[PDB]
């Protein structure tokens, strides 16, 4: 899930 | 926490410095345009800018103290407000024209060329006439755009303890709300200009919601076209709605 | 133009005046039943808020054009702030009529109904934390009403709303409340206005698949105030 | 519109 994937960077 | 500690200076400053350039897009003037390709144009773009927002997020004061679930939330409520209110803000000073990127200025004439869109870039035109009227400034827009990111999904996210998630972005917000008082106490206004400017300020992120959710039903509907394609962080956001 | 030259007391006085009565519904259920009570409810309400919105100061000034324009963009805000306001002291509850106090479990007999009483009653419970008052209510709904759809077109309704701002400021000097407790509590109220146009949207998108569905039929005046959006 | 009667009372 792309979202969770950048915030978490 | 960091955030509940600034002053309205330093909150300024932090926002100021937090904010996302202007990308470009990759219209070439040399070719004339569909209805879908202007589109395709658009859609790159704006995925583009939502991986700058996510990671201009992080740098709101108060919003990394927060769950990666509350984060998510947030931003899936949220994102379409600010691409948004950040197209109005950079359009201000080209009256009847939305300033996509510094390299595509479009006019309603434009829009009209795709389906259903003209009604939505009227609604924006209107809200960058607005801002222009009341003669909006770069640290009141970089508030409201803080405001948006916190407030949009606040009601919306619920046992006992994330109760205490909530009172945190709340206290952050009236902090944001001193900001903008300060603000416009600088700029010499009385006490009654500085509530009424507040309340004029506020109530366009009523304006801001709408365009948003009727951009959303527009975005949805472009999908079950599968005319214009659309990225996967984007189609992903779309769908944490319907 | 008479409502610029009133004070704040009396904008107050005047809008708690105009209050529209609260209405009784017709006297467990199914999808068409529910629907058939709510749609039969709001079609009343409607009547009465119209007579309401003549009674709004400086609204009456404006040409009638404006006033269905005002009218028709606001109309479903309007209803869902008086059933929020109203169900206030009825925590979990969904106050719609005296006599039909509904909970979200009986927002599951209709389809895509439990999302959007949610919202309402989470508005409810932000309004009663926040101890809303009377006074503080009429001049929110008074807001809804003149804002919703002036962007959409005008110094008079701003000349109109910034007055009404003026009266809210003033309801909480009188509670008591230092300077900056004022513009806090402003904002916050304001805000929640954000919250009220989203559960509209979703609300009218909800409304008009319902009609798509042919659930129940729907009054002529009812049907009108949907199509203006879209 | 039905509304346009109703607001002329
Ligand atoms: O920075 C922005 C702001 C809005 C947009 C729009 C958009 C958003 C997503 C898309 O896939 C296409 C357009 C939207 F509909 F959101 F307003 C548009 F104005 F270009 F139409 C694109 C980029
Ligand atoms: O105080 C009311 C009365 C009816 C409604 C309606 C409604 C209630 C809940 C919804 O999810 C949608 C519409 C209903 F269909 F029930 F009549 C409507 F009038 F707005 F359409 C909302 C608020």
């Amino acid at each position: 899930k792309i979202l969770h994937r950048l915030l978490q960077e | 926490s960091l955030a509940l500690s600034l002053t309205a200076d330093q909150m300024v400053s932090a926002l100021l410095d937090a904010e996302p350039p202007i990308l470009y897009s990759e219209y070439d003037p040399t070719r004339p345009f569909s209805e879908a390709s202007m589109m395709g144009l658009l859609t790159n773009l704006a995925d583009r800018e939502l991986v700058h927002m996510i990671n201009w997020a992080k740098r709101v004061p108060g919003f990394v103290d927060l769950t990666l679930h509350d984060q998510v939330h947030l931003l899936e409520c949220a994102w379409l407000e600010i691409l948004m209110i950040g197209l109005v803000w950079r359009s201000m000073e080209h009256p009847g024209k939305l300033l996509f990127a510094p390299n595509l200025l479009l006019d309603r004439n434009q829009g009209k060329c795709v389906e259903g869109m003209v009604e939505i870039f009227d609604m924006l035109l209107a809200t960058s006439s607005r801002f222009r009227m009341m003669n909006l400034q770069g640290e009141e827009f970089v508030c409201l755009k803080s405001i948006i990111l916190l407030n949009s999904g606040v009601y919306t996210f619920s046992t006992l303890k994330s109760l205490e998630e909530k009172d945190h972005i709340h206290r952050v917000l009236d902090k944001i709300t001193d900001t903008l008082i300060h603000l416009m106490a600088k700029a010499g206004l009385t006490l009654q200009q500085q509530h009424q400017r507040l309340a004029q300020l506020l109530l366009i992120l009523s304006h801001i919601r709408h365009m948003s959710n009727k951009g959303m039903e527009h975005l949805y509907s472009m999908k079950c076209k599968n005319v214009v394609p659309l990225s996967d962080l984007l189609l992903e956001m779309l769908d944490a709605h319907r």
